[PDB]
């Protein structure tokens, strides 16, 4: 299908709730939250974890935005 | 930037916006196919 997944709607719809200069803010938060709760530890999953969060404006249409910088893994 | 600007306050974006979680769901459900 050309539609996107579902859930990844959702996530854009989430996203466009928020100001451009807020978001990679809020996705490093969301990803610390997720990382936290769901004990997430191989070092693979982690880095794939905070680099699909840096890129979901990207993914979303955040024409502005672009990709969120890197910063250092907790 | 002033007194009256829009001012975006970004922690109650985020709540606002359930803590984006739908994000962190897609976020999670990407990382676990890591390799
Ligand atoms: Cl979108
Ligand atoms: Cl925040
Ligand atoms: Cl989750
Ligand atoms: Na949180
Ligand atoms: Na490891
Ligand atoms: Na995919």
């Amino acid at each position: 299908p050309k539609e996107r997944p579902p859930l990844l709607r959702l996530c854009c719809t989430e996203l466009h709730k928020e100001n451009p200069e807020c978001v990679c803010s809020t996705l490093r938060r969301a990803a610390k939250a997720t990382r936290v709760r769901q004990g997430t530890a191989a070092a693979s999953q982690v880095q794939r974890l905070f680099q699909t969060a840096r890129h979901l404006p990207s993914t979303c249409g955040f024409a502005g935005v672009g990709t969120c910088p890197f910063k250092a893994t907790p | 930037a002033g007194p009256f600007g829009p001012r975006p306050s970004c922690p109650s974006e985020f709540v606002s916006a359930h803590r984006l979680s739908a994000c962190e769901s897609w976020i999670h459900s990407e990382a676990t196919n890591a390799g």
